[PDB]
RNA sequence: UUUAUCAUAAAAUAUAACUUAUAGUUUAUGCAUUUUAACACAGAAUAAAUGUUAUUAAUUUGAUAAAGUGCUGAUAGAUUUAUAUGAUUACAGUGCGUUAAUUUUUCGGAAUUAUAUAAUGGCAUAAUUAUCAUUGAUUUUUGUGU
RNA sequence: AGUCGAAAUCCGCUAAGGAGUGUGUAACAACUCACCUGCCGAAGCAACUAGCCCUUAAAAUGGAUGGCGCUUAAGUUGUAU
RNA sequence: AUGUCGGCUCUUCCUAUCAUUGUGAAGCAAAAUUCACCAAGCGUUGGAUUGUUCACCCAUGCAAGGGAACGUGAGCUGGGU
RNA sequence: AACGCCUCUAAGGUCGUAUCCGUGCUGGACUGCAAUGAUAAAUAAGGGGCAAUUUGCAUUGUAUGGCUUCUAAACCAUUUAAAGUUUAUAAUUUACUUUAUAAACGACAAUGGAUGUGAUGCCAAUGUAAUUUGUAACAUAGUAAAUUGGGAGGAUCUUCGAUCACCUGAUGCCGCGCUAGUUACAUAUAAAAGCAUUAUUUAAUACAAUGACAAAGCCUAGAAUCAAUUGUAAACGACUUUU
């Protein structure tokens, strides 16, 4: 999908030994509503004791960073499983959504080390702004003014006409 | 592509074809009989690009293939 | 540096392969290798952020800081008078085959594929319109300068 | 990670007149032409209006823009090749046999012999342009001339790379023509 | 002439991959189609020459053991590698797909009237749409030299004979444009002539 | 969000002086001028661009639902000897027989009340069953008035 | 004798010289490193770790990602219509 | 009911290289040799004993590889069982 | 070079095997392809080509609703996904060569097309279709064509390849028929009542293509095989030979 973000939040079912349990929340990347709400306890069950059922799921939301035309350079703290080799990461890139530098992750991070995405877990995700952002592929597109001549299209192949009469000379200078 | 085939649909397609015999007068707007047409109807698209499936009166007979047939242009929404 | 087109703010570039098709928007600022902001408030666009196969480049460099709001470019968009010089761009005429010659009716078509016999039947008989070598005169021009002698004085005929 | 520039500027001088074209490159100077290609390398090549010359390599990823810094090194020996020419140098150590070279007119490649007392005369041509007459001044010496360095350099270490021992110790019978000074034609002084 | 298009679609092999204009043109050609590609010792492969080594004289050692002679012909042309393809993508055991091949005539080194006829350019297949930067390509024309092809020098001075009298019929046509751009001059009073094209083109007036 | 207004910030680049550098330029190795895509955060001023707070203009933004919302296109198909021993009829829909003004076109139409409801929804209030939480809210039985 | 191998063992000299760093150099000694500063001036050095690729990787008829062919893919991983 | 050892004859194929061609290394002075790489192109024998296969022995040889359809009985033979 | 340095390597050039590939050699798309020679009997009549064929019948193939046609005139001269291409200009120069200077195009809309790349037809009607319609007036433009000797010109398993296209000597006089525009005028045709008409879509006109007949002049007068022989050959055929 697209990874919209959530923050969905826990209760512990309140049996009369204790009422009032204490009220966790997440912040969730998930495809979709349901599976955000099955993301949550997956990680609630290694932190708090709490299972379905003995816990319940009051109010989540789905929630829509607050700068959508910013173009902020996200950090996002990571922890992945690999053939042998449970690891650390942190990596960076440039969005202007939240919620799009987590799937730009996923996209990454499933390519160049095969990562499948149910052994990737997000353990922290935070715009850092800029002289903090290690990671040169970064930190090469931050000096304005930058130049770059990378006359780019797709250039669609080829066009209307497969056999073509006109021979596509890209540069076009 | 698909929305160029999306405008057929529905016209009666013609595969022409020949034959030895006429066996037959000129009984409506005169007849010779060399010519056979079998008349058809185009029914939907086919493709993902513009291609086309039609279901005809009898079957096309499969030696035909790569051979035209005529989708006309009438019943014309405009 | 042969000074092609440049991905730098706001170099105004023309879109086709996505939804902002016929669509001239300026450069804001780059945020991938694949990717830039976009944003033209005069042709209607507002800032979204684009797919660089898609979009087009221009001639036109118009200057901005990078970190301009819209309304700003909207003053410097008319202020360096895009709408007047863009609408005569050498080529931005064949644009206009997108106004023209994309359906051109057929209440148009006949007419303007009419006179191409009207002008080409007064082009071939603008043939034989000979200097080489025949000059002079090519026989059987005794009968033929005749007929080219109305090409000459003309008053009447040859000669 | 596919970074986006990386150029270098060649600093032409006054004497020579270069001329980019398309990528290929044509140094015209006071020992002659050196016009030589690079439709493959697929660098940006530019002389920005004035005498010299840039290469500009866009969003090649780490091994094209190794091949920056080669061409803009190419050029400035073709440079040197126009100006002060380049001419390497042989010495041919031998042990018993003299190594009895030679070359003439026209036989301005070489005919070498007695490498080791076998009756095998060793003859080596030349690359085009290039000339090689025995070296005077000294024992048993030789001159390449030329303008192209490859054309000096490679057709300079045939005559090394035969003669070379076959078949026995190579650690005793150090006998051969070995390159010693691969010098200019006149920069400074010779 | 005259059929589904004409009678022939002529293409160049100038610049294009071996195997994508041959699916292109193994499809075209189960459509009804007359295909004629010209120029097949041009075709570039993709790797380098030592990958396409290795592969053509990897399908040459693939001979009957029992009798030769029935086993793989393995035909050393360059248009001969490109009808191989047209044959991997037609169907070519049924008396549908041999059809299919009969309008294929593929010739190398473009005669005899494929050099008038207009001959068009696949831009799905060309190379210089596909293949990157840094990437190594070949040509059939060396690959076919150096498995056994005797006739790549025949047909390149048959090349500079129709390269050398193409000269002779541009300069023909070079100042007959001329003639026309002044033919040109004298109708601009016809009657009301041009108004009714220029109104809808203009762009090149 | 965005556009927009506010107040200050604090100013990270862009218009906006003149260095130097650079080559190409002139004049006698320098100047004179020319491109600085060398371009001195090199300065002033501006963008109060950027930074802070706050509000919004057709109050601007999607998705997620529901409604017929308003349809326009096509496709294939159509049992039936319902008496060859049991409704073709209940439905609704058209064409004749109070009223009066209102309106509109004037050639139609057009509109209008009281005509009898329990009234159902709305409001107020009483009333009680029962409750998330309880200032309250949610009701429940209703009942009255409107 | 500073020096195959050293018990020791500091220091003096001094920005920087250690009972001392070097050729399978038995003495002195020659001899050079360590070191510092000159020089240039933007990042540099190393141990890891796991992606694809590689090497490892050797069988007898001629030959199999099923075939052709593919190499900004028609391969592989993550997804979309 | 698939003729069950071998040998003789005759093919081709494989490399897991014995020798030859091309090279690399050596505690490689020469000679002689050993190590390793690309390599299956041309070779890989005559005999005493035994039915055997490997076997060992004489001799040739600067220098005598190993194997595949348990190759091959309407090919032979019939020594072995 | 990366990596201020070294480095056979990343790009680029090289040296190089009894291997591999080819030549040389043996078989030959069994029955591929080119070149070539003859081309029948008769000589009364016939038979056999020339041949668009001229002369009709009559069919196929077709542009099939007059023409859902096409043209069988070009877009680089090592190559390179920024890569550069054209255009003048000045010099250079066989050459759009080379070089300089300046432009345009900014891998857009556009260019994958109608530059319909010697500039397509969609028609001479001066009522145009399943037939053609006539004549003046005025304006500019002003074609298309038909007869005689020398040269240069053109070959890739060919849609017709001892011919061939241009060009000069030169014969001659279409002065037959051009066309575009404006305006006038002269007729003829055309209508299948189907008013929800289609059907095994005829078919023409014309293009082209044979086919066969009575129709049309010209040209033409050879071989192979068997049988017999040979012995360069041989199981048999076949091959080499001979009247």
């Amino acid at each position: 999908g697209l990874l919209k973000e959530y923050e969905v939040v826990g209760r512990k079912l309140p049996s009369e030994k204790e009422p009032q349990t204490p009220l966790y929340k997440m912040r969730i990347f998930a495809p979709d509503n349901i599976v955000a709400k099955s993301r949550f306890w997956y990680f609630l069950r290694q932190l708090k004791k709490f299972k379905k059922t003995t816990g319940e799921i009051v109010s989540i939301k789905q929630v829509y960073e607050t700068s959508p035309v910013k173009i902020k350079n996200f950090g996002i703290w990571l922890r992945y499983d690999s053939r042998s080799g449970t690891h650390n990461m942190y990596r960076e890139y440039r969005d202007l959504t939240v919620g799009g530098a987590v799937t730009q992750c996923y996209r990454d991070m499933g390519a160049r080390h095969r990562a499948r995405a149910h052994s990737i877990q997000i353990i922290k995700v935070d715009s850092i702004p800029a002289a903090k952002t290690r990671r040169v592929h970064v930190k090469q597109f931050h000096d304005s003014k930058i130049k770059f001549p990378l006359v780019q299209r797709v250039h669609h192949k080829g066009n209307r006409k497969l056999f073509s009469f006109r021979k596509p000379r890209t540069y076009f200078q | 592509r698909k929305e160029h085939g999306s405008f057929y649909v529905g016209k009666r397609c013609v595969y022409v074809y020949k034959a030895e015999t006429k066996k037959c007068v000129p009984q409506h707007p005169e007849r010779k009989t060399r010519v056979r047409a079998v008349w058809g109807k185009v029914t939907r698209i086919h493709g993902n690009t513009g291609a086309v499936r039609a279901r005809f009166n009898r079957n096309l007979p499969g030696h035909a293939m790569g051979h035209r047939i005529r989708i006309m242009l009438y019943p014309s929404r405009i | 540096m042969p000074f092609e087109r440049f991905v730098q703010t706001g170099r105004i570039a023309k879109a086709s392969a996505g939804p902002l098709k016929g669509r001239l928007v300026a450069i804001v600022d780059v945020i991938d290798q694949n990717r830039v902001l976009v944003d033209g408030p005069l042709t209607g666009v507002p800032r979204q952020e684009y797919r660089l196969n898609n979009l087009h480049l221009t001639k036109y460099r118009i200057k901005f800081p990078y970190t301009a709001p819209t309304r700003i470019v909207r003053k410097a968009w008319t202020e360096s008078d895009l709408k007047a010089q863009w609408k005569v761009s050498p080529w931005s005429v064949k644009a206009q085959n997108i106004c023209k010659r994309s359906s051109l009716n057929d209440f148009d078509r006949f007419k303007l594929r009419y006179a191409k016999r009207q002008r080409n039947k007064l082009l071939t008989i603008a043939f034989n319109t000979l200097k080489k070598r025949t000059k002079a005169d090519g026989t059987p021009r005794v009968l033929k300068k005749d007929r080219r002698e109305r090409l000459r004085a003309e008053k009447a005929k040859g000669g | 990670m596919r970074t986006i520039n990386s150029n270098q500027c060649v600093k032409i001088p006054k004497d020579i007149k270069a001329s980019v074209k398309a990528r290929v490159v044509t140094i015209t100077g006071t020992r002659g032409t050196l016009k030589r290609s690079f439709k493959h390398l697929a660098l940006d090549m530019y002389m920005p209006d004035k005498r010299t010359l840039k290469v500009e390599k866009w969003f090649g990823t780490k091994k094209e823009l190794a091949a920056v810094r080669t061409v803009c090194s190419h050029i400035e020996n073709m440079i040197k090749g126009v100006t002060f020419g380049f001419q390497y140098k042989m010495r041919a150590v031998y042990a018993h046999f003299p190594i009895n070279c030679v070359t003439s007119e026209n036989n301005t490649v070489i005919e070498i012999r007695n490498f080791l007392g076998e009756k095998y005369i060793r003859r080596v041509e030349m690359a085009p342009g290039v000339t090689v007459v025995n070296s005077t001044a000294q024992k048993d010496e030789l001159i390449v001339e030329g303008n192209d360095i490859e054309s000096v350099s490679g057709s300079a270490a045939l005559i090394q790379q035969s003669t070379t021992v076959k078949n026995k110790d190579i650690r005793k019978f150090l006998d051969g023509l070995y390159v010693s000074e691969k010098t200019t034609v006149v920069k400074l002084e010779s | 002439m005259t059929g589904l298009t004409n009678r022939t679609v002529v293409i160049d092999g100038r610049g294009h991959l071996l195997g994508r204009l041959a699916s292109v043109v193994a499809k075209y050609l189960l459509q009804g189609g007359k295909v004629a590609v010209v120029r097949c010792e041009e075709l570039n492969l993709s790797g380098h020459f030592y990958r396409n080594k290795i592969k053509f004289l990897a399908y040459l050692r693939k001979r009957c053991n029992v009798n030769p002679a029935r086993g793989p012909f393995h035909f050393r042309a360059p248009s001969r590698i490109f009808y191989k393809a047209v044959r991997g993508m037609i169907p070519h055991k049924t008396k549908r797909g041999q059809a299919a091949l009969a309008r294929l005539r593929v010739f190398d080194g473009i005669p005899s009237p494929y050099d008038k006829r207009r001959r068009v350019v696949v831009p799905i297949a060309m190379r210089v749409l596909t293949l990157r930067s840094d990437r190594k390509y070949c040509q059939v024309g060396r690959l076919s030299h150096e498995v056994g092809w005797h006739y790549q020098d025949v047909i390149k001075s048959l090349e500079r004979k129709r390269k050398a009298k193409l000269r002779v019929t541009l300069k023909h046509n070079r100042e007959l444009k001329k003639l026309t751009v002044k033919a040109r001059e004298n109708i601009a009073k016809a009657a009301e002539p041009f108004n009714k094209i220029i109104k809808s083109y203009g762009y090149e007036v």
